[PDB]
């Protein structure tokens, strides 16, 4: 249902800024408290695909049902 | 009969350089000596740059800052020494992912990164800037787990490792770059490290090896060693972490905090201001004096401050563009020999010197 | 002033084993427990697994036999012991610092292993959750309690929890554990009674969820690197009889640090106590006792790295200890009294402990450690007496090691524990850890 991305612990914030820009360009709403980027209202298949891609990139992400 | 005075040869800025004195018994002869400092100060600088994974966004700024700093050192002073080092964090379990795969490349799998290292002295101090530009350009990032980085170990080793780093008896500077906070003493207990940092130099092959054996140093320890070695620290930290390092600046005397960005004017301006504020002391010496001859000194320091006796030989505050005036009186109780004599009066640690010729009637 | 410092009983363990790193009493007769983080163990394939030594009292204190809390070595991995090439331990018990925190209450014992780490089945990541064993009813049965060994794998969750870093037993037997490294080093306080652990125990599955467990919730990302739970203590601050938790946060507020008081039934923060100086470890060690004898517990907070200007203006590292007295309305935010060290790099206030009514005047006393104090930097332990106006500002007694200084620091006074009538003569006694030279001296009150 929801995808969480953690840009913390010795990680360049420019990465999180560019992911926020990329997802926002595709119309998926995005919010962030300080560096915890999350996606709201995303389908299960799309969320799983994005999570797999980001894990391949090496970012730690979590999926919430 | 009476004494006389005259100057043989004089030069404009040590204004008088050759004069002859026709002394007499019981009649002092006094002459003036004007000094103005013109030699440029010598300077040493060591640039310490973070290289944790958080530096990926800021690496270009660090490199450009290095080149601009070298250019300013060349432009401002004719004598300069420059070198640099790097650091990420202690190499123990809580601070680095210790799985065998991630020792090879703690960054992401796609990227290639060098393995972590507590501290690596890349280049000892040297007077040639071309190697500094060439070698800084080859640096590559390295990975680490926790957001704070172990820079204080690097600062400790740089402060205490005198000969290996190449520090000399000269004004010293140390530019520190980082995108994240800092560890300090007491953090090592998480990784089972409890021995406090002894402050000794444990560099082997230009690398810190006892990172896993000694805890981080406390700020008081760091302050003590920096003050002992007379190193002025300049923190070229990112705009994000300005408040924490500003609070740190109060504890450490004689330091300033700049801003790290594509535009590097702030830290350069701090360097120039630090150079301009330097000052020296002028102390006048003289060669061995013949018996039956006595000398005295007077000092006219800046702001009208004046001294006599021993204080006449010394002026404890002088900077570029400043000048001082000395009054020296020479007296003789007899005439040891008809033939004249030559004596040299020069300030300590300078090449320029005065020659005085004494004649006894 | 009556601790018999002329010839205290001395205990010694194997060399280079950090014997005496953490000490505690035991009284199911009476005996003294000593932790040995680096001592070798007989379990197979474990290098420096660590052990806890039981040194009985009354007889000649010279047995000091170890306790076989565990015997199985590094446990293997299911689906890799067979149908795969080679073995792969699922948990790495080597260098786990077992026994780094020995706490006992009645017949139960808790021995935590902060550095225990384990490779997950889903992915090969290895993280140090830490684990604690729990003996119950005089070693009748032993339960492994590892609440941070949950399904949240990486440091983003409870992966790097290092649970069991600091622990304490409440009056009702409820266990408390301080995990500093949970949630990107935000820290976490975990607790659950012995009954709940026994009910939810299931050794077959490495991942077990204890029913009724209480734990702090994850906070915003701004609070990273707080190290909450670096040091833990318990006292009655909420007015109700239920014991309330106290947790140290040495790096919570721009490294100034603070100490929190958590409700003992919900873990909702009740008070905050800000630090004084940047990077001082305000919260290195905490304690709660009734120093002024009013009947309400009073907080004490350590700060070893605090520096102050010398008489000539030179800054020096002395350390400081603060005292907050609980008025009937509620604890004040400012420190009612502060005690400062004298030795440079002394780490004064790095280990606190109540002593009970040692002087026997109706007022409780307190002992404050100083691992690197003294002329030779061997270490020193002070004893500050209580009184109606609060804790006295002049140490009543000063305790130093008898043996000559070696080539390495002794860390004398780095771990203390007192307030139990060990000798049985009706006065409290003190145990001082000296793990630098692998010794743990015991003092007795005349
Ligand atoms: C003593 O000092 C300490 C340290 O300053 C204080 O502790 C911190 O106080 C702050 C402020 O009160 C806390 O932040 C608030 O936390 C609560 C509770 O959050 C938890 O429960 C939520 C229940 O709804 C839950 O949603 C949260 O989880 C989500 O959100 C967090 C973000 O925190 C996110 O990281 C998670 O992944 C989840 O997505 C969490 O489990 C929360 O209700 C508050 O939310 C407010 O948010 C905005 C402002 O951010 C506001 O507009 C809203 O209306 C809402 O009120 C806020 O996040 C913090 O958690 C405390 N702990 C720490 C470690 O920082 C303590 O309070 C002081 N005590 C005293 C007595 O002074
Ligand atoms: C627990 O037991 C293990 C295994 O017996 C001990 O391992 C030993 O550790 C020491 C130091 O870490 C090693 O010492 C080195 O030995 C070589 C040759 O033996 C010597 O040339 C070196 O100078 C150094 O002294 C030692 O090899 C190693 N193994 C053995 C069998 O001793 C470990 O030290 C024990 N731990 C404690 C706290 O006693
Ligand atoms: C960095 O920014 C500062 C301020 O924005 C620039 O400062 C100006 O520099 C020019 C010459 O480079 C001067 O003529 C101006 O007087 C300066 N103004 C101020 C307010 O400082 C600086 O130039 C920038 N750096 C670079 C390399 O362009
Ligand atoms: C509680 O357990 C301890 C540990 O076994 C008992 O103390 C001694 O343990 C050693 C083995 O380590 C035995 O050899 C001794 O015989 C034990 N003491 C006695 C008096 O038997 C202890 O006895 C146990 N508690 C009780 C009440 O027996
Ligand atoms: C600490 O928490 C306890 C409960 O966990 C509070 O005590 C009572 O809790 C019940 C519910 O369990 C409430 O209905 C009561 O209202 C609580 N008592 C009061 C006086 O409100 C206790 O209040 C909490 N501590 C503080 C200081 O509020
Ligand atoms: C967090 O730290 C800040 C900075 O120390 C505190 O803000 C003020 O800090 C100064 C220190 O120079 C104190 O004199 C003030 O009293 C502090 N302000 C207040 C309102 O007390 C801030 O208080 C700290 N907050 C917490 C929760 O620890
Ligand atoms: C110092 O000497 C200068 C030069 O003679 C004179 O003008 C000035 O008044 C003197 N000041 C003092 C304080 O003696
Ligand atoms: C030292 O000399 C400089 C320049 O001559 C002057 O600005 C300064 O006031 C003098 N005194 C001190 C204490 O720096
Ligand atoms: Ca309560
Ligand atoms: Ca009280
Ligand atoms: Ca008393
Ligand atoms: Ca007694
Ligand atoms: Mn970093
Ligand atoms: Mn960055
Ligand atoms: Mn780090």
């Amino acid at each position: 249902s929801e995808l969480i991305i953690h840009g913390r612990g010795d990680f360049p914030s420019s990465e999180l800024e560019r992911l926020r820009e990329r997802f926002e360009r595709l119309g998926i709403k995005v919010r962030v408290d300080h560096k915890v980027l999350t996606l709201i209202g995303i389908s299960e298949e799309e969320a799983e695909r994005l999570a797999r891609e980001l894990r391949k990139r090496g970012i730690w992400v979590e999926i919430r049902k | 009969p009476r004494g006389s005075k005259d100057i043989k040869k004089n030069k404009n800025v040590i204004q008088p350089q050759q004069l002859v004195l026709r002394l007499r018994s019981g009649e002092p002869q006094t002459f003036t000596l004007k000094f103005k400092r013109a030699e440029d100060y010598p300077i040493d600088l060591y640039y310490l740059m973070d290289l944790s994974y958080s530096m990926k966004d800021d690496l270009e700024n660090v490199k450009s800052l290095g080149t601009d700093l070298m250019n300013e050192m060349r432009r401002i002073t004719s004598d300069f020494r420059i070198g640099f080092g790097s650091f990420v964090e202690k190499t123990v379990m809580p601070y680095i992912s210790t799985t065998p795969a991630k020792l090879r490349n703690p960054c992401t799998s796609e990227q290639n990164c060098t393995s972590p290292f507590s501290y690596k002295n890349v280049l000892s101090l040297t007077n040639k800037g071309e190697v500094f530009n060439e070698l800084v350009g080859k640096q590559r990032i390295s990975g680490n787990l926790d957001s704070p980085e172990g820079g204080f170990d690097a600062i400790m080793q740089v402060a205490v490792c005198g000969s290996l780093i190449g520090w000399r008896n000269v004004t010293r500077l140390l530019v520190f770059s980082t995108d994240a906070g800092f560890h300090f003493a007491g953090d090592g207990k998480l990784g089972g490290i409890v021995l406090p940092n002894d402050g000794q130099c444990h560099l082997e092959n230009n690398m810190y090896t006892m990172s896993h054996y000694y805890d981080y140093p406390s700020i008081a320890h760091l302050v003590q060693k920096l003050s002992e070695n007379n190193i002025q620290t300049i923190f070229a930290v990112t705009e994000e972490f300005q408040p924490v390092y500003k609070e740190l600046k109060n504890l450490i005397p004689k330091s300033a905090v700049g801003t790290l960005s594509a535009n590097s004017s702030n830290v350069i301006q701090l360097i120039i201001d630090a150079y301009n504020s330097l000052s020296s002391e002028v102390i006048l010496e003289n060669g061995k004096l013949s018996e039956g001859v006595t000398i005295s000194y007077k000092s006219y320091c800046k702001n009208g401050v004046n001294g006599t006796g021993e204080n006449g030989r010394k002026c404890s505050n002088i900077s570029i563009g400043d000048e001082v005036q000395f009054e020296i009186s020479i007296t003789s109780n007899k005439c040891p020999k008809k033939d004249s004599d030559s004596f040299k009066i020069r300030p300590l640690g300078f090449t320029e010197e005065v020659e005085v010729i004494l004649q006894y009637i | 002033f009556n601790l018999d410092a002329e010839a205290p009983a001395v205990l010694s363990g194997p060399p280079g084993s950090f014997f005496g790193f953490s000490v505690e009493f035991y009284r199911p007769g009476v005996s003294v427990l000593v932790g040995a983080p680096k001592a070798n163990t007989s379990q197979p394939g474990v290098l420096q697994g660590g052990a806890v030594y039981l040194c009985p009292w009354g007889a000649s204190p010279t047995q000091c036999t170890p306790i076989e809390f565990d015997s199985k070595g590094s446990r293997l991995l299911e689906s890799s012991l067979s149908s795969s090439e080679g073995e792969e331990p699922v948990e790495y018990k080597s260098l786990q610092w077992f026994g780094a925190t020995v706490r006992a209450h009645g017949s139960s014992i808790l021995a935590c292993a902060p550095l225990y780490s384990w490779r997950t089945e889903k992915e090969p990541l290895s993280d140090p959750v830490g684990t604690c064993y729990l003996s119950t009813d005089n070693f009748t049965r032993i339960l492994e309690y590892a609440p941070c060994r949950s399904d949240f794998s990486w440091a983003a969750g409870q992966g790097y929890c290092q649970g069991g870093f600091s622990a304490e037993f409440t009056k009702t037997g409820r266990v408390v554990l301080g995990g500093p490294g949970s949630y990107f080093w935000q820290g976490q306080i975990l607790s659950a009674t012995q009954e709940q652990i026994a009910e939810s125990y299931y050794p077959e599955y490495l991942i077990n969820l204890v029913q009724g467990q209480l734990q702090t919730r994850q906070a915003s990302s701004i609070y990273d690197d707080s190290y909450l739970g670096y040091s833990v203590a318990v006292g009655e601050f909420s007015g109700d009889d239920t014991e309330d938790f106290v947790a140290g946060v040495p790096k919570g507020n721009l490294t100034y640090g603070y100490v929190t008081i958590l409700n003992g039934s919900d873990i909702r923060s009740l008070y905050n106590f800000s630090g004084e100086q940047m990077a001082s470890y305000f919260g290195y060690a905490v304690a709660a006792t009734d120093v002024n004898g009013d009947g309400l517990d009073d907080l004490l907070v350590g700060a070893p790295l605090l520096m102050d200007r010398t008489p000539d203006g030179r800054p020096q590292e002395v350390g400081r200890v603060y005292v907050y007295l609980q008025h009937p309305a509620g604890i004040e935010p400012t420190p009612t009294l502060t005690l400062t060290g004298h030795d440079e790099f002394g780490r004064f206030g790095s280990s606190l402990t109540p002593l009970g009514d040692l002087d026997q005047d109706g007022y409780n006393d307190v002992a404050i450690g100083a691992p690197f104090g003294g002329e030779t930097q061997q270490g020193v332990v002070f004893v500050f007496p209580g009184g109606p106006g609060g804790l006295g500002s002049k140490p009543s007694q000063v305790l130093q090691p008898l043996w000559a200084a070696s080539h390495t620091p002794d860390f004398f006074g780095s771990a203390l524990r007192g307030g139990r009538d060990l000798d049985g003569n009706g006065y409290p006694d003190l145990i001082v850890g000296s793990f630098g030279v692998d010794k743990a001296v015991v003092y007795r009150g005349r």
